[PDB]
């Protein structure tokens, strides 16, 4: 049970650690991001922006 | 019997002043190419930090 407890400690820590997110980098109050997220979350096959947002 | 004596004292004080001015103007075609984005890059930093980038 000592060997089983350690594995569960590692297995549970991996569950809580494994959480994914999408991170947008921009100026701290650039209201384009909020508009961009609103389009992206909903359906948006095509989004038009400028060169300065640099999606890649 | 003839005896002679002679003295002399000189004292010359001089002053100079020389002012030089030059202006070498060089015409390179390379410096003309770098002229292009000199004014434009002023408003590329304005665009990125003050205006909305989504249509």
């Amino acid at each position: 049970c000592d060997e089983l407890a350690e594995i569960i400690l590692s297995r549970f820590s991996l569950i809580m650690q494994s959480k994914f997110s999408k991170i947008f980098l921009s100026d701290i109050q650039d209201e384009t991001i909020n508009q961009f997220i609103n389009k992206l979350y909903n359906g948006a096959p095509f989004i038009k922006t400028d060169k300065y947002i640099d999606p890649e | 019997l003839r005896n002679g004596e002679s003295d002399t004292k000189r004292n010359t004080q001089s002053q100079n002043e020389m002012n030089r001015t030059g202006l070498t103007k060089q015409y390179l075609i390379d410096n003309l190419q770098k002229l292009y984005s000199m004014r434009d890059t002023i408003f590329k930093t304005y665009d990125k930090e003050c205006f909305l980038h989504i249509w």
